[PDB]
């Protein structure tokens, strides 16, 4: 029995946290009491993989919620699915980290770090088989980033031979909304990069244009931002739960989509997404779904692949359909568009298939890809952290923590290593001397 | 800047005690530099051949010709790079070989000072070029240190606290380091090898299904040695700083030798990682040094993964830049373990891979036939050539 | 008694199984519950045939069967499915994570802690049976499991039992259709114990198999069902000589003494004739001459390799139904007289020939025709050699960065078994451009003594 604990922290953890569990637990069937008022058994048959079972028939999520304010919640807990959460998971304080990375990793959240730790650790020497662990946070906060990056370092201290995801949405061009997002991005990024296995590459500029132009939604509002995240989280793991002709484990995409331990940032996307009314009007077959996949303003992370190259990608299909064509495909898609994928890799499409779909559709997918593209994402973050660091705008924040100058230093310079890796092999030869 | 080029060496082994006793049979031939082994299951099929830059016959210790004397190999590899360090530039050695192999006795060598290793030689010749060149201008100052890599984790050997996970940071200007590692003088190679004694005994070791005592971690043996000049002014200068360093790799091992889970698989699947690491930096250095220095052209920087273990990230200083770099690996001489050096032979081929063609054992008759049969043809030709026959 | 033990290893095993399984089923009458009622409606018989079903003392029937995989997904599916209650209770599933595409996982990790369970149940079923007759292995290579824990059972096998035959049916990867990133070293580190150990290796691709499921079986949208189906009914024409009266009976030991010329080439590839849909089972005779000539058509081949680029080392037909010996030898006479099937000059022979009287079954739902003849062809030819040599140059392509290795060192590999294996690898290659080579010309050079 594979098992994943979830954590969320921060604003944008919880609210993105809250609505996954709302999709989540309808694909399952469950009351918002608790209860199960299913229809079909293979609903049942792998629900211990997010919930642990209660004494009166009724199933309990193994979520953990941390927070160094109690405003997010109150919120979470005044809501449609607020009463399935257990209340003992609410780890929270007070006096906030401020949007300060310091306060998040070296003065409030060491104190509240320890509390985080022992209820994750109850959680998870209950588990049969643990397989891996999902956080959800925000790179340009305060409490969600530094506390978000002080967990992942102590679990994978801890648990070192279990799978990390994480869902992280890291700061945007045109939509900023605090003023020292680069320092926080770059600190944040200095420790994810070297202690989890994937990383999800998510912003809300990209989700936005998603929201305008394929959904056509007049005034999009949060949570339609983190319906979508949602979708990509069940899809990323709709194979644990679920039979299919092909499965797919997260250890599987782990294996087939890192070529080197350092390159584990990763493009999400879903299909098929539509503005209702022109449902109508377009047929929802597998070659459709491929198209929708690998369309550029189809991403979930505001790099456009036609600016380098896939290293990988993986398809995770839902709903009856024929292998030939999902193959053919693939296929296809490998030869036409031969200069947007690296050459020294014969094949690089996984597959997987699962037999029964999102409720509601006739077919879905969910594609993560890996490309040298996702190097812009982080220049522009170096780039805004040098224009704010020869002049040292904020430092003094963050230094009146405990920090010094030489960390923001040594996590530049990992940013500027890992962008130069991913460089390496965004140009179409290397012939010449 | 500058390249950095690797010597690649490789060393027998006299048999042991136990091998003496025992009526097992020696199974690598050497000659040139290009060694030899015979599978001894498969005595049909072929002898796997591989070619080094330096191949070393120290099997036959009273043997007088194409004996792989200590000072040979001293002078082969450690008085050069002693030389190139005076000069001002980081180098190392890097030690490979499993239990049983004999690394210890070329690193180290008999405590009789009849047969030296590479260590003690080196800090010999460094302590009598220091006390023969230390004029009234020149001043030399030396230091020690001596860490461990566990679990991509560091510890320190001579400090005797609580076996802490030390951090690793990186100084803008100096590099990657290591906070809290104890630094201490010496005056003496004597205090050098007690140091290195005293490391010794604090070494991760634990028994394996092979032996009862394997070494579970890597461990580097740093000198650090300094050189101030006092000119014709009022202003010393400390003109170059230099770095020796004296790594023991821990062998590649196998889960179905060492079946044991837990601890054990964890620290196997460790140094496989970091030897499969190193081996790709090595080689990746060792490909361009060979290119700029014939070639002459920059390849910008290329890239070169240092950060993907923490044992190359803290030797980054030590294998790039101007510098030089030597790996000697101990292939045991039995057959029992055959297929353990193979591998050793697998792993000390990885970097500046030459080619080494098949070596192939005729047999006198037919070889002795073929010659004569030539002879006889030439012969034949320049008799019927003029009439005679 | 002529029992064979079939063992399905991984995803496609184990879905080959449920194919396989369904035939044999519907072949023997037997009920998805176990129960025969043929027996009790005429009162007695052999139709227990002691091949693939052992008969307890209430009527019941249970398969000589071991199914093994690391996910529990694909067993649970069988566990609650139609069969549920054919197969016993045992199925052997690690209650832990997958190999995940991971050699080194499914040997030496996880491999472990579920082969000796395997082997315990394995040596349970043969001391039940009598004149045990080999082994039919099901697995495929580019998996975790499918070729970690298929290594290590057949080693485990040829260490223990040794003298038993050892039959492998297994899915090699296509050339260019492909499902995961990591095929190549799988595909390549299986090369050891699949060369070493098994006896005689049967491969299959699903790029064929889709291409004969649309221009034969007229079908645009093929799933994995179709597949099955069709290795099914390859493994049944090979399994029916002991099962079933003939003219001419073919044994298991028989195949591997005419196919197998030396112990390092055992390599055939397998074809199925009249693959045909119904509504195209008329307009068509279907005589022995036309599914003789079907079988050497290049088209209808179940791996992506032109037999005209070789040379035949050797074949073996094995006739189902309405064959009569004369038709047989006519149509071998006809083909030997073509010029574009080039057989070695060392194997005048070249052909074994099989006929049996129990025509092939009809799968309800199923796409083959009914048809009153058939024929299964296997051929041992040098033209397998290109299908290894591409995968030998993809291989290359990741090996050179050393791409996707610190995950296969981290499980309990070493670098070196990867060239090891590609240098073995190089040595079957060579050992196939040796044997397909003429005899030199005058092989004694040249002769003539006085008179
Ligand atoms: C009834 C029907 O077929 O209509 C569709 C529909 O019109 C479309 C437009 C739906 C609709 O989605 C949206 O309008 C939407 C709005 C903001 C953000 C994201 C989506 C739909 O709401 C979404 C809804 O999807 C589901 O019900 C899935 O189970 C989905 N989960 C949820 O939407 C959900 C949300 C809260 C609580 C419970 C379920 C899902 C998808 C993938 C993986 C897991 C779950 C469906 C079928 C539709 C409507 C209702 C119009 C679309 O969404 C999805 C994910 O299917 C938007 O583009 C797709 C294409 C669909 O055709
Ligand atoms: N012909 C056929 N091939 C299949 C089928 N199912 C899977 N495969 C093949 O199996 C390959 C994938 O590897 P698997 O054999 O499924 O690996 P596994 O048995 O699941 O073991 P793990 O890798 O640990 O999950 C694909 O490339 C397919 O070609 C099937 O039903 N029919
Ligand atoms: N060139 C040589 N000439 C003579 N004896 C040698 C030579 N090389 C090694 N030996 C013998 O090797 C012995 C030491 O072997 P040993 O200490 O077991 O190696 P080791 O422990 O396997 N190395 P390691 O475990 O990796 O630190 C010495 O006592 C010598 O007798
Ligand atoms: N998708 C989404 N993003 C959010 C939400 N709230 C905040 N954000 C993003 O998160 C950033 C602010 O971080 P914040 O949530 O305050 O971090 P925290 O203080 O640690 O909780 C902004 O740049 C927003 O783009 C939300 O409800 N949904
Ligand atoms: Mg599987």
């Amino acid at each position: 029995m594979r098992e994943i604990v979830h954590i969320q922290a921060g604003q944008c953890g919880n609210q993105i946290g809250a609505k996954f569990w709302e999709v989540i637990s309808d694909e399952h069937g469950i009351d918002p009491t608790g209860s199960y008022h299913g229809d079909s058994d293979l609903q049942l048959e792998r629900i211990n993989v997010y919930y642990n079972e209660a004494t009166g028939n009724k199933y309990v999520p193994r979520a953990i919620l941390v927070d160094l304010e109690p405003g997010t919640m109150d919120s979470v807990r005044s809501g449609p699915f607020g009463q399935i959460f257990r209340p003992d998971n609410f780890v929270f304080g007070q006096s906030g980290a401020g949007n300060n990375w310091a306060k998040g990793h070296y003065t409030e959240g060491a104190e509240l770090v320890d509390s985080v730790l022992d209820v994750v650790r109850k959680e998870s020497e209950s588990c049969d088989c643990l397989q891996g662990f999902q956080l959800t946070h925000s790179l340009g906060g305060g409490t969600g980033s530094g506390m978000g990056t002080l967990l992942i370092s102590k679990i994978r201290e801890e648990y070192p031979d279990r799978i990390m995801n994480t869902f992280s949405v890291m700061p945007s061009p045109k939509v900023s909304d605090t003023v020292v997002e680069p320092y926080n991005a770059t600190l944040s990024v200095h420790q994810l990069v070297e202690n989890t296995d994937e990383t999800y590459c998510i912003d809300n500029e990209a989700l936005y244009d998603i929201c305008f132009r394929t959904l056509k939604l007049t005034t999009p509002t949060y949570g339609d931002l983190n319906h979508l995240v949602s979708a990509t989280m069940s899809g990323v793991t709709t194979c644990l739960r679920f039979p299919g002709q092909l499965n797919a484990d997260l250890r599987k995409l782990a294996v087939n989509m890192v070529p080197f331990p350092r390159l584990h940032f990763f493009m999400p996307g879903f299909a098929p997404l539509t503005s209702r009314g022109s449902q109508q009007y377009r047929a929802l077959t597998v070659p459709e779904l491929t198209q929708q996949m690998f369309d550029s303003k189809n991403m979930m992370a505001a790099c456009d692949p036609r600016h380098g190259r896939y290293l990988t990608v993986a398809a995770i299909f839902r709903g009856r359909m024929s292998m030939k064509e999902v193959d053919e495909q693939m296929l296809n898609v490998q030869n036409k568009n031969s200069s947007y994928f690296v050459e020294w890799i014969p094949n690089n499409v996984k597959t997987a298939v699962c037999d029964i779909p999102p409720r509601g559709l006739k077919m879905s997918a969910t594609f993560i890809g890996n490309s040298t593209a996702i190097q812009e994402l982080f220049k522009r973050i170096s780039e805004q952290f040098t224009a704010m660091f020869r002049r040292k705008a904020f430092l003094h924040w963050y230094t009146g923590e405990g920090m010094d100058e030489m960390e923001f230093t040594e996590a530049e310079s990992n940013m500027n290593d890992l962008v130069s890796e991913y460089q390496q092999y965004q140009d179409a030869t290397a012939d010449e001397q | 800047m500058a390249g950095a080029s690797v010597k690649v060496a490789v060393r027998v082994r006299p048999f042991n005690s136990r091998e003496m006793s025992r009526d097992s049979k020696c199974i690598i031939q050497m000659s040139g530099s290009t060694t030899t082994i015979v599978n001894p299951k498969q005595p049909k099929e072929t002898p796997k051949s591989f070619s080094f830059d330096y191949s070393y016959w120290s099997h036959t210790s009273p043997e007088d010709i194409n004996y792989a004397s200590q000072k040979q190999v001293y002078r082969d590899i450690g008085e050069e790079m002693l030389q190139h360090a005076f000069e001002g530039y980081n180098v190392c050695i890097f030690a490979y070989g499993q239990t049983g192999a004999g690394k210890s006795y070329t690193m180290m060598g008999k405590q009789e000072k009849d047969q030296q290793g590479i260590i003690p030689q080196l800090c010999e010749d460094l302590f009598s070029r220091i006390n023969d060149t230390t004029n009234d201008n020149m001043s030399y100052s030396v230091e020690v240190s001596y860490m461990e890599i566990y679990c991509e984790r560091v510890r320190d050997l001579l400090n005797p606290k609580n076996k802490g996970n030390l951090r690793v940071r990186e100084h803008p200007l100096l590099g990657p380091y290591v906070e809290d590692l104890s630094k201490l003088a010496v005056t003496s190679y004597n205090d050098i090898q007690d140091l290195m004694d005293s490391g010794n005994k604090a070494r991760t070791v634990a028994a394996t299904n092979m032996n009862e005592t394997s070494s579970r971690s890597h461990a580097v043996f740093n000198i650090i040695f300094t050189q101030k000049r006092h000119d014709a002014e009022t202003n010393i200068t400390t003109e170059k700083v230099s770095k020796i360093s004296l790594v023991d790799l821990a062998g590649s091992e196998r889960a179905d030798s060492t079946g044991a889970k837990g601890t054990r698989l964890k620290e196997g699947a460790n140094i496989n990682k970091s030897l499969t690491t190193l081996g790709k930096v090595i080689s990746a250095l060792a490909e361009m040094d060979s290119g700029p220095n014939k070639n002459k052209k920059k390849k910008k920087t290329d890239f070169i993964p240092y950060r993907d273990s923490v044992l190359t990230w803290l030797l980054r200083e030590n294998l790039g830049g101007n510098s030089r770099t030597a790996m000697v690996a101990a292939l045991s001489p039995a057959d029992i373990n055959y297929d353990e050096t193979l591998s050793t032979l697998r792993y000390a081929d990885r970097a500046k891979q030459i080619r080494c063609n098949a070596v192939i054992n005729e047999d006198p008759n037919n070889k002795l036939i073929r010659e004569l049969k030539d002879e006889v043809t030439r012969l034949r030709d320049l008799l019927y050539a003029q009439g005679l026959g | 008694m002529r029992e064979c033990i079939s063992i399905h290893v991984g995803q496609a095993g184990v879905q080959i199984g449920n194919a396989c399984w369904e035939l044999y089923c519907l072949e023997h009458g037997i009920q998805p519950d176990g129960q025969m009622p043929s027996d009790k409606t005429i009162g007695g018989g052999d139709d227990s045939f002691n091949t693939f079903f052992s008969e307890t003392g209430a009527g019941k029937h249970v398969p000589r069967a071991v199914f093994v995989d690391l996910e529990p997904t694909v067993i649970d599916e069988v566990r609650t499915g139609t069969y549920r209650q054919l197969f016993h209770p045992e199925q052997l599933i690690t209650g832990k994570e997958d190999a995940a595409n991971n050699y080194a996982r499914g040997h030496y990790t996880i491999g472990k802690e579920i082969i000796d369970l395997v082997l315990d149940r394995i040596r349970k079923l043969a001391d039940q049976c009598t004149g045990l007759q080999g082994f039919l292995v099901f697995h495929s290579f580019g998996g975790g499991t499918g070729s970690g824990f298929t290594s290590l059972l057949m080693e485990r096998l040829s260490v223990d039992y040794g003298k038993k035959s050892k039959l492998e049916f297994s899915i090699y990867p296509a050339p260019q259709v492909s499902t995961a990133v990591v095929e190549p070293y799988n595909s390549i580190l299986t090369t050891h114990t699949t060369l070493e150990h098994s006896d005689c290796a049967f491969m299959v691709d699903n790029e064929a198999i889709y291409d004969i499921c649309r221009r034969n079986l007229d079908i645009e949208r093929p799933t994995y069902t179709n597949l099955n189906r069709l290795i099914s009914q390859i493994v049944s024409s090979i399994t029916a000589s002991l099962r079933f009266d003939g003219a001419l009976n073919v044994d298991l030991t028989e195949f591997q003494t005419n196919l197998v010329p030396y112990p390092r080439i055992h390599f055939p590839l397998a074809t199925y004739a009249p693959v045909i849909s119904a509504e195209k089972a008329y307009h068509e005779q279907l005589s022995v001459a036309e599914i003789t000539n079907a079988c050497f058509e290049p088209a209808n081949q179940m791996v992506k390799c032109d037999p005209r680029h070789g040379k035949y080392m050797a074949c073996c037909l094995l006739y189902r139904g309405d064959v009569v010996p004369k038709d047989v030898n006519a149509a071998i006479a006809t083909i030997k007289t073509k010029r574009s099937i080039q057989f070695v000059d060392w194997c005048p022979t070249g052909f074994k020939v099989g006929i049996n009287y129990q025509p092939p079954t009809v799968v309800p739902g199923g796409d083959l025709a009914k048809v009153q003849r058939a024929v299964c062809m296997l051929s041992n030819t040098t033209a397998i050699a290109e299908a290894w040599a591409r995968l030998d140059h993809k291989f290359d392509l990741m090996y050179a960065k050393r791409a996707f290795v610190h995950w296969y060192v981290g499980e309990g590999m070493e670098e070196g078994e990867f060239s090891e294996a590609r240098e073995d690898m190089a040595a079957l290659e060579k050992d196939y451009e040796e044997v397909g080579v003429d005899s030199v010309e005058g092989e004694g050079e040249e002769e003539g003594e006085e008179y």
